[PDB]
């Protein structure tokens, strides 16, 4: 224990100068503490990287981040001791995430980096484009500032930018006072709420938002009847005899914001609103009605909409959000009659995927077991962290007070006198804010691990192998891959074989004399899930007071059903033709556009213009930005005078040369024909005479097959002097260059397999697929869609964010955008708390006396593909285009806001949520442009000020 | 309870603090306010605290608020509404209301600006003119102010504390049940009101219902503290009670005489007359045990249950008990001694009769 | 300890600002100075204030080159404080009060001892726990405030001529009985009624002040368990009234108790809240006074009901047993009483009817030995001549049963 | 129903000369002599009215004499010594009045002598000597003299006040430095006193005590009220204080039955409390005399 005391070197690559000349015996890599010898504060501890005897003589310099954080003055004392990397091993680090999308595998590697390795507390760990953050370091239950990590070190993440999804059950209990005098409903949101906001906001959090209100209604009525036939699609009947109807009322969907303390409003007024709402008074043409108790609410069936609209995560995927949060708030205590399936069913729902369910009772605590399943006998469920939140004398009672109902053997007795959820553990109350504020991802490791000789009694034996080996990835970053993938479906490594688990599954992954080797033991009779079929009724968030009857499938996915056979092979092949993405794998996809940049109409809006109808409805110009974008996606006279002319060069046309696997002398199909109409006389010509060119077989496209004839547009073409390898690895799009009022009438996707590894930051390689629309037009919008299974999401979202920038060079947008904006929630894309939005277009101001609606002068033959031309007529002005996805009519704001459909009388409007405020620009204008959008839309609509005559008159004119 | 009126002021900035709104008008004099005014309009130290003054007769209750936003006019805003009572008034329960509503004024305030401007603040008169009715007569008010707050308030009686139940006492319905809705119940008091009949002590309802000691203790405390059960010692056939000077008040208190007759009399049997009842509470002896008088006054029980009539004049307090005091660490009953051992008292019997080294005690 | 108060403040106003003077020993001392320094409109009444769950009792005074106009001397109490502890602290207040403000009128005593403490709090700022021994006044203060947690007994000597004796009921009479039932017990004393005091009697005679009343020693000299008042009266050479007041100013304060004499066949038993512990604290003075007897072997022999004098120099020691566990509380003393609800005599039947208003149930035996002088035998057999009209009921004195801890 | 009879300056009746003429005109005509000549009455006694069983309307008419009749009589100059005790047993507080008793005796003493000297049923000369005495030393003399005016009771009593201001800091000072017989003595006092002012007529004795004095013995007793009546001189106790409930300063319990037994005796009255302000209280306890 040396005590060689110094003087402070403050210095601004490892964080800490030394000299080898100081310190003779310290080598590179060694400890370096640095503290005050007569200070209290506490010591800290540091790594030597590397070594420069230049540093001063009784000095060491280090960061001004670590002194600050460690609390050393400048030129102040220090010691230098020096301890071996086995005392001041820590035994808990937590990291933390914020605003990056991170998968289990990324997680994985992050850790397995950061092993055997000093780290203090709020240090910055980056690795391959990821960013944690160290928060709470542990050393025997004892919080630290500083310490080492060691190869047993336990490692947790948690993120700030969940998904989050809360659920207020507003039962009878809500209109009750409470011991204290208040309300429960006041209680719940002016308590429990502001307090979980006020800690986001403290925290820093930065979680994407959904509302929902929730209650259960029953009726008197005998036998159905009674209700008017457009609701009776929405009522179920208890096996007691009762008609009830679910109801769920959504507050706001999707949604980012920087503070949350405006919401409280919107949900008290939504209280005062509620009882007419869910049909308790005023119940026109229906029973009467009564609300439900807690006990008897719909609880289960929440938890189940949750769990459906979070197995659908690959879907949609995003890069700014980590973890999953659902909360349901109730005023009873912890009790519930529920279905007898139902709870086996969530229950396998809850072990099945990782997303722990949260409950927050608000009444007294009782003196029993909580919480509690009263089957249609009592269960008590394990597996829901709950909690009671006690608002902010003495004796608080325990029991809830009922109500008032309105108007011989002497020598015996004397003997015979001194001849479940009974352990009622009452200590929850407390409330776990540290889970409700930075969820807990699910742990990458467990403990558990079945017997030897159990296997044979429940599971088979499947086993399959794989030679990787057999620029190219080494066998050894193939096993790494394989033990990621099993991770981002939700498995963990029990604690160069590799066990996992997940669920009642097994699998054991080995490398042995370059070889992969796969084990799997499923279950060998798999309890059967019968789906249940739910119907209820929405109010979308758009909405005021409408409710819509939806029906869903609660359904429990089959794990020994998935194919992890053909993942393999995917994986093994480095991205070959031979196998693709299959749709039983869910496989991450995302959906974006690419959009003219109409910014000064957008500008305009934005301004404070009223009207938004003013789109209206130079080209070689964008068709050079256009061309340019699509080379930044690539990362790059008579007989033959004309083609010598092209040939000269300096004044023919360019030269694409200077690139891998691409022939000299080349040049694109598109530039020339420019330069032809130019230099040398119409565009019809010019394409005639490149025909024949090519049939004079001196010119040809790079590809080979010459056979194709000559495509007008970004095509490849050499001079002078197979097929599928070429089209998997570069890019080619053609180029395609009133009408309801006149007397006549009154391929498409290609794919190419991407590197994601541009400027290079890893060690292995990375792929993934693009799908893009075949052509392209300045009427349309551009379509292209990434599905992947094996990227580094950090690393894409990098790719994409400069594929953004240039195309933004280029006059362009590019946009993220949902892909069943119109989906049903029993569909594939759809959303069990979306509903489309209805714009009645009424055609009676227009029709005129005589003829009963319109296209009176149109033959009756031409009028079911013509009143379509004219609704696009005025969607036209209004900044749609015509977005030709992979049936019915679909259009796209320019702005990449909103979507618009054409039913088969109006219109359907919906929402692009996945536009968040990082890709918001000049041109898509502020977070409050699609709803002062609506308003015009609907106003004109609906002929107000008769704005739509006036266009019905004007357009009338160029017929005649 | 009753509140003779209810007033509201604030910081006026011209005229400094004065009152604004009174209901009814002019009940609160200003040569009254002028003296209250330190502690109705108070020091930003005082803030979110109710505040109690006793002055001429008269108790003022409130909880004085501030606001501070730079919008104000001296960044901050400062009002308060309270109560006034009679000086001898029990407003122990009119605190929580005070405060409750105070906290949807500054709710109003944040959200709407309800009580900055002069357009929102006319509407406090009615207000207050509905609570005083709606307070006074009823003690419950549900008044809708605007689109997003609605003002709730219930007034709840503050009764006492409960004492501790100790595992031998035997609970005593008193308000007879069956007037309650039971699916209104915490449902473990369900589990052991069947078990309730005023004969079983703490751990015999234990051990029959399956419920865990301290639970149900704490149950039967709760029970205590609303008022629908009592505890009264065990009854047994060898128990000594001696009599009490109230039992004379049975004679002189024409209430407490229908209701003993009423009581005591046997269930399918002439009402029983007084004159047998009041010898029957002075011929008990610290001598004669609860068994010789089955013989001693035979014709005197015709018509009364015994071990009714020795519970109500427990409940009563017409009659005391008498037990033995000797493990036996002194502070100990006969029957607390048996019953954590599990013997009977006449099995303690032969296990202190002829055995001296400690002797028994009455007490 | 409820009725504990949970401190002392000295607070007073004039024109030099609110100031805060002592408090022994969550506001600061600005707030409290501002608060609890009422205007002079306020003064010479109650004043009582409440925030949050602590409660504030005060009496201020106006106090009529000065500089200061009125003060006032607060106690705080729990928000649960029984309001009887309010009154009497008022009134301690109060009469604490009325002497400064006599000291002040005669030698300015207030404004001569606060501004030395004044200016001491600036010495000790380079306040209230530190300038205590520096001027008595705040020790007068921490006195008070020490004998209301502890003794129940404020013997306070203000200038040190002026005298301040008060008692605190509730935490007197702990045998926690409430001053009320003693009060009304106390109106109601008859002359065959008996004074008996625990202490010696010369450890009672130096509590006195330096000018009591002589008929208050002579009582103390002449007051036995065996003798009654009206054998008291005479040998004192007292008036009965007298006599009476004299018993209950003792009685009040804790230091007499109120028992019926010692006859050879007084019937007693253990009281029912008696505390046999077998290791009781009690229990180590009657061993310490007492050697070669156990009192759990003593106090059994009370279990049935026995008489006074039938072997319960033996003797003669043992009247002495009956003494010191009779002041203190551990027995009580039973009482035969007769409620109405042989025709050839009219001669006992003038006396029964001359006897006639006593029937009721709320007159002793030995109230009718004392009023109309009739033999113990006459009585008895009155009484057992009649088996159809009177009942006979066995228990103890509603009157002085208050004493051993036994309401009503 | 009542006859009132005045004395004479000049000469002083016996005791037993009221009963002589009680017993030498019972059953005799008797009347209300003029205004204008009792002055020139010869008579020991003057015959000032009488009246049949408030002011009973009497008209100018004989009334016969009766043994039932009860005759007051009364006096033409006065004599009277005020004694105080400033015992520290006075030195409590007053919880009802609000003083200490050590002010309000003052209080008392100034009220006694105000309302005594203002004023005739059917139809004068005051000589006070005061001194006040104490437990701790024999008596202060305060007054020799004193005709008593009645218009100048204002400096009169403003000059006594300072004799008691300059007393009190005395047995202040005294206590002070002390820590860091009775009324059988006092009443002996009361009679030296006597035996300095002018001439004949009945005197008295008025003391204010508190209570806490007592009488040592019987035989003493019986010896002070021998040498009381043997002069023929009243003795009144103004008490002073409130009732004598529980709560009081301890060690202090008023002796009423003392006093009152005293006052009894010596033709003497015992007044509870002072009023506030012919034939009143005040004029009636002291300026009256009866033997019936």
């Amino acid at each position: 224990r040396t005590t060689k005391v110094y003087k402070l070197v403050i210095h601004k690559d490892d964080e800490l100068v030394v000299n080898p000349k100081v310190f003779p015996h310290i080598k590179l890599g060694d400890i370096v503490e640095i503290a005050h010898p007569n200070d209290e504060y506490s010591p800290l501890l540091l790594q030597v990287k590397s070594l420069k005897e230049d540093l001063q003589k009784e000095t060491i310099s280090v960061d001004q981040t670590v002194t600050q954080v460690f609390r050393l003055r400048p030129y102040q004392d220090v010691y230098v001791n020096v301890v071996d990397p086995k005392d001041v091993t820590l035994d808990l680090v937590e990291l933390t995430f914020k605003d990056q999308y991170i998968g289990r595998g990324d997680m994985w590697r992050l850790k397995k980096s950061l092993v055997s390795t000093c780290a203090y507390i709020t240090q910055k760990v980056e690795f391959a484009g990821i960013r944690a953050q160290a928060g709470e370091l542990w050393v025997k239950n004892e919080k630290v500032m500083c310490g080492y990590i060691s190869e047993d070190t336990r490692v947790v993440f948690r993120s700030t930018s969940a998904m989050v999804y809360i659920f207020i059950q507003m039962s009878c209990e809500m209109w009750d006072f409470d011991i204290y005098g208040d309300l429960y409903f006041e209680k719940a949101v002016n308590g429990f709420l502001a307090d979980l906001f006020t800690k986001w906001k403290e925290k820093n959090c930065s979680h994407e938002v959904t509302v929902v209100l929730f209650s259960r209604t029953f009726y008197d009525a005998k036998s159905v009847d009674e209700f008017p036939e457009i609701n009776r699609a929405s009522i179920r009947q208890d096996h007691k005899g009762r008609f009830y109807e679910d109801f769920y009322k959504v507050v706001v969907q999707n949604e980012r914001r920087e503070e949350w303390t405006s919401l409280l409003v919107t949900i008290k007024k939504l209280f005062i609103q509620y009882p007419v709402l869910v049909r308790l008074e005023q119940a026109e043409g229906f029973p009467q009605g009564d609300n439900s108790t807690s006990a008897q609410g719909n609880y289960l069936e929440a938890i189940n909409l949750s769990f459906n609209v979070f197995d659908k995560h690959y879907i949609n995927r995003n890069f700014d959000r980590t973890g999953q949060m659902s909360v349901v708030i109730t005023p009873g205590v912890g009790v519930f009659e529920v279905d007898r399936l139902l709870m086996i069913l969530t229950k396998q729902r809850m072990i099945d995927n990782g997303i722990g369910v949260d409950l927050v009772c608000m009444g007294e605590q009782p003196l029993h077991a909580v919480p509690l399943f009263k089957l249609h006998d009592y269960n008590i469920p394990h597996w829901i962290n709950h909690s009671f939140y006690t608002s902010k004398n003495s004796f608080t009672p325990r029991i809830k007070l009922a109500g008032k109902k309105p108007a011989v053997d002497y020598d015996a007795y004397d003997a015979q006198v001194f001849r479940p959820v009974v352990p009622g553990f009452c200590c929850t109350v407390g409330v776990d804010w540290k889970s409700l504020t930075t969820p807990a991802c699910l742990p990458l490791t467990t403990d558990y691990f079945p017997d030897r000789q159990g296997l044979q009694n429940d599971y088979t034996e499947g086993c399959y192998d794989l030679l990787p080996e057999a620029v190219q990835m080494t066998a050894q970053q193939v096993f790494e891959e394989f033990i990621c993938q099993r991770l981002m479906q939700g498995y963990q490594i029990i604690v160069d074989q590799y066990w996992l688990s997940m669920g009642r599954t097994f699998h054991k992954v080995t490398l042995k004399d370059k070889m992969i080797t796969v084990t799997r033991y499923l279950p060998k009779y798999p309890y059967e899930s019968a789906q249940i079929h739910y119907t209820y009724s929405l109010c979308p968030s758009h909405s005021d007071s409408e409710f819509v009857s939806c029906w869903v499938e609660f359904s429990h996915e089959r794990l020994e059903e998935y194919k992890w056979n053909y993942l393999d092979q995917y994986i093994c092949s480095a991205g070959s033709e031979d196998f693709s993405l299959i749709e039983s794998l869910k496989f991450w996809r995302t959906r974006f556009l690419l959009l003219p940049a109409c910014v000064t109409a957008t500008k305009r809006i934005t301004e404070g213009e009223a009207h938004c109808d003013i789109y209206g409805d130079d080209e070689w110009q964008l068709l050079d930005g256009f061309v340019r974008f699509v080379e930044g996606l690539n990362r790059i006279s008579t007989l033959t005078e004309i083609l010598e002319a092209m040939k000269h060069p300096s004044t023919g046309v360019q030269l694409l040369s200077e690139q891998k696997g691409l022939s000299p002398y080349c040049f694109i199909s598109a530039e020339v024909v420019h330069w032809l109409v130019n230099h040398v006389q119409t565009q019809a010509m010019a394409i005639d005479i490149m025909q024949k060119m090519l049939e004079e077989q001196l010119i040809t496209h790079a590809s080979g097959e010459a056979w194709r004839t000559f495509i007008y547009g970004f095509y490849f073409y050499k001079i002078v002097t197979d097929f599928a390898s070429f089209q998997r690895k570069w890019f080619e799009v053609a180029f395609v260059a009133p009408a309801f009022l006149l007397p006549w009438l009154p391929p498409e996707q290609r794919t190419v397999t991407l590197d994601v590894d541009v400027n290079n930051r890893t060690d292995r390689l990375e792929w993934c697929s693009c799908y893009y629309h075949g052509n392209f037009s300045l009427n349309a919008a551009f379509e292209i869609k990434l599905h992947w299974m094996a990227v580094t999401a950090a690393v894409l979202f990098e790719m994409v964010q400069g594929w953004h920038r240039k195309a933004t060079s280029c006059g362009f947008l590019l946009v993220p955008v949902l892909e069943g904006p119109f989906a049903l929630p029993s569909y594939l894309y759809g959303d069990p708390l979306r509903a489309q939005l209805f714009i009645p277009l009424n055609i009676s101001c227009l029709l005129k006396e005589g003829s009963e609606h319109l296209f009176d002068s149109f033959e009756p033959e031409t009028y079911w593909d013509r009143m379509h031309l004219f609704q696009e007529a005025i969607a036209h002005r209004f900044g749609f285009v015509q977005d030709k996805y992979s049936n019915k009519p679909q259009y796209i704001h320019v702005t990449g806001t909103v979507f618009l459909q054409l039913p088969y009388v109006g219109y359907n409007w919906a929402y692009n949520t996945m536009l968040t405020k990082t890709w918001r620009s000049s041109a898509t204008g502020d977070e409050k442009f699609a709803d002062r959008l609506l308003k015009d839309f609907t106003d004109f609509c609906i002929n107000r000020d008769n704005r739509l005559v006036t266009f019905w008159t004007s357009c009338l004119e160029k017929m005649h | 309870c009753r509140i003779e009126c209810i007033f509201f002021s604030e910081f006026h900035p011209t005229l400094g603090p004065k009152i604004t709104y009174q209901v009814p008008e002019d009940f609160i004099s200003r040569e009254l306010f002028d003296t209250v005014q330190v502690y109705i309009i108070t020091k930003p130290e005082l803030q979110n605290k109710l505040i109690t003054v006793t002055a001429m007769e008269k108790k003022l209750i409130g909880c004085p608020v501030c606001i501070e936003h730079k919008k104000y006019s001296r960044n901050a805003l400062l009002f308060n509404l309270g109560f006034v009572c009679d000086a001898q008034a029990k407003t122990c329960a009119l605190e929580p209301i005070v405060k409750k509503l105070a906290g949807y004024l500054t709710t109003l305030e944040l959200e709407s600006s309800f009580v900055s401007m002069e357009e929102s603040k006319q509407k406090l008169v009615p207000i207050m003119t509905i609570l005083l009715e709606e307070l006074n007569a009823s003690g419950r008010c549900t008044l809708p102010i605007d689109e997003s707050n609605t003002i709730h308030l219930k007034v709840i009686e503050q009764r006492p504390d409960p004492p501790v139940a100790q595992e031998y006492d035997v609970p005593v319905f008193t308000k007879d049940k069956e007037d309650f809705f039971n699916s209104q119940w915490d449902l473990t008091t369900q589990q052991i009101l069947p078990y309730i009949d005023g004969f079983r002590h703490i751990q015999k309802i234990s051990a029959e219902a399956d419920v865990e000691l301290n639970l149900v203790r704490i149950a039967i405390q709760n029970l205590l503290y609303y008022g629908v059960v009592t505890l009264v010692s065990i009854l047994q056939y060898s128990n000594v009670y001696c009599p009490t000077p109230k039992v004379q008040d049975l004679v002189d208190d024409k209430s407490l005489q229908e209701a003993c007759l009423s009581y005591v009399t046997k269930q399918g049997h002439k009402r029983a007359s007084l004159r047998d009842v009041f010898q029957l509470y002075c011929s008990l002896s610290p001598g004669t045990t609860v068994r010789d008088l089955i013989g001693r006054h035979p014709q005197q029980l015709q018509h009364v249950d015994e071990r009714k009539l020795i519970q109500f004049g427990l409940m009563k307090n017409l009659i005391r008990r008498l037990q033995k005091y000797p493990l036996y660490t002194g502070c100990h009953s006969y029957d607390e001694i048996c019953c954590k051992t599990g013997m009977s008292y006449h099995e303690l019997d032969e296990r202190l009769e002829n055995d001296p080294n400690i002797i028994i005690c009455w007490k | 300890d409820n009725t504990s108060p949970i401190s002392v403040i000295l607070v007073s106003s004039g024109s030099r600002g609110n100031k805060l003077l002592f408090r022994y020993p969550r506001f600061s001392d600005v707030i409290l100075a501002t608060i609890l320094a009422t205007k002079s409109e306020m003064c010479g009444q109650k004043f009582e204030l409440k925030i949050d769950n602590v409660r504030f009792v005060g009496h201020p005074t106006l106090l009529q080159a000065p500089t200061m106009i009125l003060f006032n001397v607060v106690f705080a109490l729990r928000a649960n404080a029984d309001p009887s502890v309010i009154n009497c602290l008022h009134n301690l207040s109060r009469r604490i009060a009325t002497v400064l403000q006599h000291e002040e009128r005669r030698c300015q005593y207030l404004t001569r001892e606060a501004k030395l403490i004044l200016a001491l709090q600036d010495e000790v700022s380079a306040p209230f726990h530190h300038i205590l021994p520096k001027c008595k006044l705040a020790r007068d203060l921490k006195e008070a405030y020490d004998s209301l947690c502890t003794s129940g007994v404020v013997r306070l000597h203000i200038n040190s001529w002026l005298e301040v004796s008060f008692c605190l009921p509730h935490k007197i009479h702990y045998a926690l009985i409430p001053p009320e039932a003693i009060e009304r017990s106390l109106k109601a004393i008859r002359p065959y009624h008996a004074l008996l005091l625990l202490s010696d009697e010369k450890s009672l005679l130096g509590e006195l002040p330096i000018d009591c009343s002589p008929a208050l020693v002579r009582v103390i000299k002449t007051t036995s368990a065996v003798k009654n008042l009206q054998q008291l009266a005479q040998d004192a050479d007292l008036a009965l009234l007298q006599v009476f007041q004299l018993a209950a100013h003792l009685v009040y304060w804790g230091k007499a108790i109120i028992i019926y004499p010692l006859c050879e066949n007084n019937v007693y038993m253990l009281s029912p809240n008696a505390s046999v512990c077998l290791y009781s604290p009690l229990a180590e003075q009657f061993s310490h006074q007492f050697p070669s007897h156990d009192l759990p072997s003593v106090l059994a022999k009370f279990s049935l009901p026995v008489s006074l004098s039938e072997f319960r120099v033996q003797e003669t020691q043992l009247i002495q047993m009956v003494v010191w566990m009779l002041q203190r509380r551990l027995l009580i003393q039973l009482h035969t009483y007769v409620c109405l609800m042989a025709a050839q005599n009219p001669e006992d039947l003038r006396m029964f009817a001359r006897l006639l208003h006593y029937f009721r149930g709320r007159h002793h035996l030995e109230e009718i030995m004392y009023n109309e002088n009739t033999r113990r035998s006459q009585l008895l057999m009155l009484f057992d001549k009649f088996r159809s009209v009177l009942v006979v009921t066995t228990h103890e004195d509603p009157v002085i049963a208050v004493f051993q801890a036994l309401l009503p | 129903g009542q006859v009132f009879l005045l004395m004479k300056k000049d000469y002083r009746i016996s005791r037993n000369v009221r009963l002589a003429w009680f017993l030498s005109h019972l059953h005799q005509t008797v009347q209300a002599t003029p205004q204008e000549m009792l002055l020139q009455s010869e008579q020991e006694l003057e015959v000032l009215s009488v009246l049949p069983p408030p002011d009973e309307p009497v008209v100018p008419r004989p009334f016969l004499l009766v043994p039932s009749t009860r005759v007051t009589f009364l006096a033409w100059q006065y004599r009277f010594v005020i004694e105080l005790d400033l015992s520290p047993s006075t030195g409590i507080v007053d919880d009802s009045t609000g003083e200490i008793l050590f002010d309000e005796v003052f209080h008392a003493l100034s009220r006694c002598l105000g309302g005594l000297l203002r004023p005739v049923p059917g139809s004068p000369e005051i000589y006070v000597t005061i001194q006040a005495y104490s437990s701790i030393q024999s008596h202060q003399v305060l007054v020799q003299g004193c005709l008593l005016d009645p218009s100048q009771r204002e400096v009169f009593l403003q000059q006594i006040y300072e004799q008691l201001c300059l007393f009190e800091d005395k047995v202040a000072t005294m206590l002070q430095q002390q820590y860091d017989l009775g009324l059988v003595s006092m009443i002996r006092q009361g009679i030296l006193a006597l035996q300095l002012l002018p001439s004949n007529s009945s005197a008295g004795i008025i003391v204010i005590t508190d209570g806490v004095t007592s009488v040592p013995d019987v035989a003493v007793c019986e010896t002070l009220l021998n040498q009381l009546r043997s002069g023929t001189v009243a003795c009144s106790f103004v008490q002073v204080g409130g009732v004598y409930s529980y709560d009081c300063s301890f060690g202090h319990v008023p002796n009423v039955e003392l006093m009152k037994f005293i006052a009894m005796a010596t033709f003497g009255s015992y007044l509870s409390t002072c009023p506030e302000p012919g034939l009143t209280v005040y004029h009636r306890a002291f300026l009256l005399y009866s033997f019936l």
